[PDB]
RNA sequence: CCCGGCGAGGGGAGUGAAAAAGAACCUGAAACCGUGUACGUACAAGCAGUGGGAGCACGCUUAGGCGUGUGACUGCGUACC
RNA sequence: GUGAAGAGGGAAACAACCCAGACCGCCAGCUAAGGUCCCAAAGUCAUGGUUAAGUGGGAAACGCGGAAGAU
RNA sequence: GAACUCGCUGUGAAGAUGCAGUGUACCCGCGGCAAGAUCUGCCGUGGGCGCUGGAGAACUGAGGGGGGCUGCUCCUAGUACGAGAGGACCGGAGUGGACGCAUCACUGGUGUUCGGGUUGUCAUGCCAAUGGCACUGCCCGGUAGCUAAAUGCGGAAGAGAUAAGUGCUGAAAGCAUCUAAGCACGAAACUUGCCCCGAGAUGAGUUCUCCCUGACCCUUUAAGGGUCCUGAAGGAACGUUGAAGACGACGACGUUGAUAGGCCGGGUGUGAGCUAACCGGUACUAAUGAACCGUGAGGCUUAACCU
C-alpha cells in the first residue's frame, strides 16, 4: 500500500522472545514526508514520491530548492517513488512511520549490497564485470520487532543493505 | 579490498617499509622539515603524528617505546622535552604539508612537510 | 641588432640579379606527416564506384538556372594477376 | 548448344536452365523469354469454373491419406 | 590490394562480413572473455553529439534478462469410491536438498597495518631494557573488513488466454451429435503476476523547478552574419575524501565544517600498558579567495481561445 525508505543501522543475531538468538536486521524508520502525488490525468499514472532525511542546503541547488518549495517540504537525501494502492489518496506534507506494517508479516525489502570492485574472471566466474551494488528483490520476509518508539524496523534474517546505504521496505503481496 | 582500507599499499617488503618509515620520521624530526612525495608524505604524517601525540606524556614506558620505534638516542633525548611543551595547547595536526610541483627527473610530485609552529 | 642557454636555431637590416640561391646551399614531383580553406557525415550496413541529384560558397551570360569543390539520397554494381 | 574465346535480359542469387551475338552515341518507339498488388514496370483486366486446403507456395512409391526437413 | 570490415536464411570448386532475401545497430575509446588476436564476436565501463532556449533532478515506460526445481508428514483418510481387499480429489500447513540474491551478529578461517612468547647475530659507553636480519626469523591470539563450515527469502498463490480432452440443451437426417442454433470447463504448455536494465525506444517519452527579458553595424537579405558589453541558472578542473573505482565514472565535504588527518572519551583485541581499520565529541591541521564552460527570449506551418 505505502512503503518506507531508510537506512541499515546494523544486522545482528538478537535473542527471541523465547530466548533464542535469531538473526534480525536493524533498519531505522525515518519520517518520510509526502512531496508529490501523481495523477492519471496530468502524468498518466497515480503514485506518490516522497523524501527521507534532511540534507544541508549547500548540496541542494536552487532549482531543486524551488522544486521542494513546490512540494512544500524541506530537501532531503533524495526522492523515492511508491505505487499507490489505487484507492485512497494521501496529502502532501504529512510523514508516515512503521505504524500499520505490523499487520502482514510478509513485507518485502529492497536495497543495495557490499561495495565490491570489478573482480577477475577466476574469482567471479571460476568475462570481467561487477557483483553487488545492485538493487535487491529478496521477498517473503517476516517482521520481528515493530517498536515505533525507537523508529527501528526489524525483520527476520538479513537485509540487502550496505553500512549506511539507502533501502526501502514495502508491503509486498508475493510470498 | 579497495573499500574501507586505511594506509596506501606502497608495494614493498613489510620490514623494509617499516624501516623506511622509521628512517623518514627520524630525518624529518631531526631537520624539522622534509621534502617527500605526496603518496609517501601522507603516510609519513599518519605514522609520525602518533609519536608526537604520545610524546606529550613523559614516562619511562613512553620513553622506552619512543626509543624502540626510533632507535636514535639524540632523537629520544630531544623528544618529550621540546615538542611536548611547544604544542601543549594544540591537540592534533602538529604538522602541515604544502605541495611543491613535481620533480623534473622522474615527474615525481613533491611536498614539504613541516611543523605548524616551524620555529620558536 | 634582437630572441635564444655566453649554444644550436630563428627573425629584422644589408650585400647578393635572385638569400622562393645561406654553407643539409641549381631547378625541387610523388610516396609519408601537418595547418587553413569550401562541403558532407554522430539512425545508418557490404569491392566504396557508376548515371541522376536538391543544397551548401565563388566567378560567370552581371540572374536567364554555366562551371568549379563535395555529395544527403536514389536504381545498379560479388578487386587484379 | 554453351563456356573455352559473347555481352545483355528472366528465373533470389546460381558456369552448364530460357530468351538473346554488344561498332559508337542519342532523356524515342516496337518486341523475344519472363511478368502486369507493391518493393520493382506494367490489367488488383474480361468470360465459366476448380481450389476454403494457405494446398497453392516441397516432396515419391503405395493404399483423401501418404506429409516427417532443413535449428 | 584497398576497406565505409553486423547477425540469420538460400545459392555457392561445398561453414559467404563483400552474392539474393530478411532483422538489428547514435559516432569514437579503455579493461577483460578467445567462438571464428591485426580483425569480427560477447560482458563491464567511458569521450563527442542529438533529443530544438539552457540546466537540474523524479518517473510512465515499449523492449530485453533473471525462474517457473524438488522428497516426506499431518485433520482430510484405511474415509468416499470400491462386491471384499484395495483405497482420493486433498494440493491448506510444516519439514530437507541443488542455486541465486544479502549480511559477519552467533560457528569459526583469513585478517604480514594490533598485542604477547622466543632461538642465533649486530647495535645503543656497559647491565637491565630496546631495534635490524634470518619467509612476518619461528610461534600464541586477534580490531575492522572478506569469507563458507552460519542463516535470512525464495521457486508462489492468483488472473488472462489455451491444445488435446471433457461437455448443459439441441436438428439437418420424428434418433444421436463439441456445432449446424443457444453455447461452457479445461496442460504443469504461452503470457501476466516479483524484480534488474531500459525514452540512442532517432517513434529520442511525461512531471516539476531555477535562470537568460542589452545595444550597435553590415550583407548576396535570413532558423543571415559580425562587434562592445553581459557570463545568469547549471556543470565541471582543482583542495579534503568514500563502504565507487584498473583508468573513466558516481556520492559527501570544502570556513555558513566533522569530508580527510590527528587528540580525548567508550568498546574489542592482546595481556597494569600498546591498540591499525569499531562508535561519540573536538577546527588542532588540510580542506580558500579565486579562475573556466555555460545566455541575452528561443525558428516555421495549421486549429481553439481575449483582442
Amino acid at each position: 500500500m505505502i512503503g518506507l525508505v531508510g537506512k541499515k543501522v546494523g544486522m545482528t543475531r538478537i535473542f527471541t522472545e523465547d530466548g533464542v538468538s535469531i538473526p534480525v536486521t536493524v533498519i531505522e524508520v525515518e519520517a518520510n514526508r509526502v512531496t508529490q502525488v501523481k495523477d492519471l490525468a496530468n502524468d498518466g499514472y497515480r503514485a506518490i514520491q516522497v523524501t527521507t532525511g534532511a540534507k544541508k542546503a549547500n548540496r541542494v541547488t536552487k532549482p531543486e530548492a524551488g522544486h521542494f518549495a513546490k512540494a512544500g517540504v524541506e530537501a532531503g537525501r533524495g526522492l523515492w517513488e511508491f505505487r499507490l494502492a489505487e484507492g485512497e489518496e494521501f496529502t502532501v506534507g504529512q510523514s508516515i512511520s512503521v505504524e500499520l506494517f505490523a499487520d502482514v508479516k510478509k513485507v518485502d525489502v529492497t536495497g543495495t549490497s557490499k561495495g565490491k570492485g570489478f573482480a577477475g574472471t577466476v574469482k567471479r566466474w571460476n568475462m570481467a564485470g561487477q557483483m553487488g551494488n545492485e538493487r535487491v528483490t529478496v521477498q517473503s520476509l517476516d517482521v520481528v520487532r515493530v517498536d515505533a518508539e525507537r523508529n527501528l524496523l526489524l525483520v527476520k534474517g538479513a537485509v540487502p543493505g550496505a553500512t549506511g546505504s539507502d533501502l526501502i521496505v514495502k508491503p509486498a503481496v508475493k510470498a | 579490498m579497495r573499500h574501507r582500507k586505511s594506509g596506501r599499499q606502497l608495494n614493498r617488503n613489510s620490514s623494509h617499509r617499516q624501516a623506511m618509515f622509521r628512517n623518514m620520521a627520524g630525518s624529518l624530526v631531526r631537520h624539522e622539515i622534509i621534502k617527500t612525495t605526496l603518496p609517501k608524505a601522507k603516510e609519513l604524517r599518519r605514522v609520525v603524528e602518533p609519536l608526537i601525540t604520545l610524546a606529550k606524556t613523559d614516562s619511562v614506558a613512553n620513553r622506552r617505546l619512543a626509543f624502540a620505534r626510533t632507535r636514535d638516542n639524540e632523537i629520544v633525548a630531544k623528544l618529550f622535552n621540546e615538542l611536548g611543551p611547544r604544542f601543549a595547547s594544540r591537540a592534533g595536526g602538529y604538522t602541515r604539508i604544502l605541495k611543491c610541483g613535481f620533480r623534473a627527473g622522474d615527474n615525481a610530485p613533491m611536498a614539504y612537510i613541516e611543523l605548524v609552529d616551524r620555529s620558536e
